[PDB]
């Protein structure tokens, strides 16, 4: 039975968990990043290295950004806006070229045309009446 | 006992003249069923005919209360009487309905829309349907509207009708003081009088003493309808209820109730309506074929009376007259609008806003009332029209308050920029609203007060400024966040003033205050909006999901948690999805977009907010994976 | 036969009838304003004689 | 302009329901017939035998 739950549920635990372990790749990431580069045997050196530091700054921001320009904040801000303008029309596209849509679409227009045809017969009527009664006058 | 008290009634008492038929009178009664005063001799006494109707068959059952009085009595007591026995509280719109009194049949998307709008204007306004109270004609698709009300709808429409008294059918089964009678639904067609329509609310039968003859209800309907335009609006800023003239087919008369319409201080605007015939018809004709009012040619006068002459059967002489009292209408042509195929709301909705006849600002917070956007921009935003100055930023801030997005869509597409209307005052009046929805915002507020100064509860008269505003985003970000309204350079700003005070980029303001106080829909527009998109998603990623966190722990409902985590969602997968436009396009722009430092978010990431928001599906997307490859 | 797959699949089919119940309501719409013209013409003709 | 006779209704009533027609059941209530006022329990017992 231990088996069988293990098996039912391996999928859904293995994409969560290979999920997880890409979310976490950039807690590693910055993780190591901060820490020293001596190992932690020799970390007394590099430990000493910042008191040392520490102490000469007081006697006298976590992250890893890029730092570019202003002609570049506006080459970014103008891709920004390419990037906002063809996702929402893309999405136009793809709800027009569905096929609800244009079943929707087909059906309300073959409503409109049936009732004004309909009426394109019934005032018709009316015409070949006048032309028939013009054709008994003349 | 107040009714037979107070209104009156006549009965036909005269010397009996034959006129054509022995039995016949002038009231048209028989000879022996006897028991104005010219040929009458009618004489005055208590109403004996009053009380409710049960309307037996027919469909639903429907209660309608009703009343006999005289043809000459006063308004003020016919209305006294509406708003205190009936319980009818004063409409905020009054609807006048003709046509002609012979039965019709239009066609089936005519017929089908005009129901459908006639329902929904008396019920978003709450108005007042005046009807000729027999089922003929134009009044029978009046109830068969009203059917389709009670078939698919909640609301209980005040459809008044207001019929001779003389002309209804079975008069001895509503003879009663206060006492329900039942009435039958059945209309013989052998018969001449016509049966009350079933599906009213109010009857108004008045007896000018006659009997199987109209006329007695046209007189004591006008002046009612002036008498109720003449009180004023709940609004108090100095106009009366507006009144609108409905026009569904008609006759020789309606053309004349069209002309006193118009020709009235202060004016009735007049709404007709096309594909039913005859009247209505030819005031569309001659809309259209119009030029300058009453400046029309010689070949389209000529085709107004052959076609006056061949749909109502008249002379050539009746039809010069019809064809000059219809000039005398279209003098007044800014007045009538036509309804031509391919409903009654825009009919009833542009009566209100020239019934009202105040000022662009006053149309625009009466349509914002409504919840109109379509309405507002087909009228009130029509070239033509002169804006004061400063009253479009008000209307901008009463459709932020009121939760208008189309309003604010509307407002921002005809001239209204965020730049120069966005203040420090305008967005703490922002948060301190009270109109909307519901928010959680007045707890977050008193959680940071009692952990900045350990007081309690707020006072309920308290003015949330943006300071405290700015320590709720530190709460819910979490971190070492740092929002620009609690730094140094906002708290003296803040000090010395309660362009300085406008916000450089105020799409960011109002994205962060659309989320605070649960505006999803106002979000999303203003993230479409403005820059530092995603920026702004995973912020409101975070921000939603940490409200819905704090309304999970404070033991709050559990539906505002779970929308929480709705929005949260839904932010997120617009930053997942402007990430994958971003891969599409370029993918060295896309990693500067995702690295470059964020100055008004605290020197932020964009990498970094989306690890704070705990957006999984952000960093296992393989741009981010191969951009923390670089970084490894 | 890739073209004949591709005429007779359901998402083509609906496009192709979607598109001309487009055309042919703007032009059955120009037939209707059209047409009252020629009832005028009729009316006045009959009106005439 | 259909007259009707006092209780033949309510016998069409009692003959629609003992011959399982739904849809004569729905016009009938839509044309004034009501429940209220029209089962007792002889007319239950005679639907039950």
């Amino acid at each position: 039975l231990l088996i069988a739950v293990f098996n039912n549920t391996f999928f859904e635990v293995k994409s969560i968990s290979n999920q997880v372990w890409k979310f976490q790749r950039y807690q590693l990431i910055m993780t190591f990043h901060e820490r020293p580069v001596l190992p932690p045997p020799l970390i007394i050196f590099s430990h000493m290295t910042m008191i040392f530091q520490h102490l000469c700054c007081r006697w006298r921001d976590y992250g890893l950004k890029l730092f570019i320009t202003d002609d570049e904040l506006k080459k970014v801000h103008d891709f920004e806006e390419q990037c906002i303008e063809e996702y929402f029309r893309e999405k136009d596209d793809r709800f027009n070229s569905s096929n609800d849509e244009r079943i929707r679409v087909t059906s309300e227009r073959v409503e409109n045309m049936s009732m004004r045809l309909e009426e394109v017969n019934e005032r018709e009527h009316s015409m070949k009446a006048s032309l028939q009664t013009v054709d008994i006058r003349l | 006992s107040w009714i037979e008290r107070a209104f009156y009634k006549r009965e036909c008492v005269h010397i009996i003249p034959s006129t054509k038929d022995p039995h016949r009178c002038c009231c048209g009664r028989l000879i022996g069923q006897h028991v104005w005063s010219i040929s009458k001799h009618t004489q005055l006494s208590p109403t004996d005919a009053f009380g409710t109707i049960e309307f037996q068959g027919g469909g639903h059952s429907n209660k309608a209360m009703y009343v006999r009085v005289s043809f000459d009595t006063k308004p003020d007591l016919l209305l006294h009487l509406m708003t205190k026995e009936w319980q009818l509280e004063l409409p905020k719109l009054l609807i006048s309905v003709h046509g002609g009194l012979q039965n019709f049949e239009l066609q089936p998307k005519l017929k089908q829309v005009f129901g459908k709008g006639l329902i929904k204007a008396a019920m978003t306004t709450g108005a007042w349907i005046f009807t000729g109270g027999v089922n003929t004609g134009v009044i029978r698709h009046v109830g068969d509207a009203l059917k389709d009300h009670a078939s698919k709808s909640r609301g209980k429409i005040c459809t008044i009708g207001i019929a001779p008294w003389g002309i209804v059918e079975n008069q001895e089964d509503l003879i009663g003081r206060d006492v329900v009678r039942p009435y039958q639904t059945m209309s013989n067609p052998m018969s001449k009088l016509t049966v009350l329509n079933s599906m009213h609310s109010h009857f108004i039968l008045a007896d000018n003493g006659t009997t199987g003859k109209y006329g007695a209800e046209v007189k004591l309907r006008r002046q009612l309808e002036k008498h109720i335009s003449l009180q004023k609006i709940n609004t108090r800023i100095g106009q009366g209820v507006p009144v609108v003239a409905l026009i569904v087919e008609g006759g020789p008369n309606v053309i004349s109730i069209v002309l006193e319409y118009l020709r009235d201080t202060p004016p009735v605007p007049v709404v007709v309506c096309d594909g039913s015939g005859r009247a209505s018809d030819i005031l569309a004709f001659g809309h259209k074929y119009s030029e300058e009012g009453g400046l029309i040619n010689e070949s389209l006068r000529d085709q107004l009376l052959v076609t006056i002459q061949k749909t109502f059967t008249y002379t050539r002489t009746q039809a010069q007259h019809l064809f000059i009292i219809l000039m005398e209408c279209m003098k007044k042509k800014e007045l009538i609008t036509v309804f031509r195929m391919g409903d009654i709301d825009l009919a009833i909705l542009t009566a209100l806003l020239k019934g009202a006849n105040a000022s662009a600002p006053d149309q625009l917070s009466l349509a914002l009332a409504w919840n109109r956007v379509d309405i507002a921009r087909s009228q009130i935003f029509i070239y033509g029209q002169q804006w004061p100055v400063g009253s479009l930023e008000q209307a901008m801030l009463d459709a932020l308050v009121l939760d208008r997005v189309d309003f604010v869509k509307l407002l921002i597409e005809n001239g209204v920029s965020m730049h120069r209307f966005l203040t420090i005052s305008r967005l703490e009046e922002l948060y301190n609203t009270r109109h909307g929805p519901s928010n959680t915002l007045y707890h977050l507020v008193r959680d940071v007060k009692k952990r900045e100064y350990p007081k309690g509860n707020l006072p309920p008269d308290y003015r949330i400024s943006l300071i405290d505003i700015g320590l709720v985003i530190e709460y819910l970000m979490g971190g070492a966040y740092r929002c620009n309204y609690t730094r140094k350079r906002f708290r003296t700003l803040y000090h010395n003033l309660f362009e300085i005070n406008h916000f450089p980029f105020p799409f960011h303001e109002l994205m962060v205050w659309a989320v605070l106080m649960k505006r999803q829909k106002m979000a999303l527009f203003f993230w479409q909006h403005g820059e530092e998109a995603m920026a702004k998603a995973l912020v409101a990623c975070k921000l939603c999901k940490a409200m819905a966190h704090e309304a999970s722990e404070n033991d709050m409902v559990d539906d505002i948690s779970q929308e929480l985590n709705h929005n949260s969602r839904d932010f997120g997968q617009l930053a997942v999805e402007l990430l994958d436009q971003s891969y599409k396009q370029d993918e060295q722009l896309a990693m500067k977009l995702l690295t470059y430092e964020l100055k008004n978010w605290s020197n932020a990431t964009c990498l970094q907010l989306a690890v704070a928001a705990k957006h999984r599906d952000f960093i296992a997307h393989t741009c981010s994976q191969m951009l923390l490859t670089d970084m490894w």
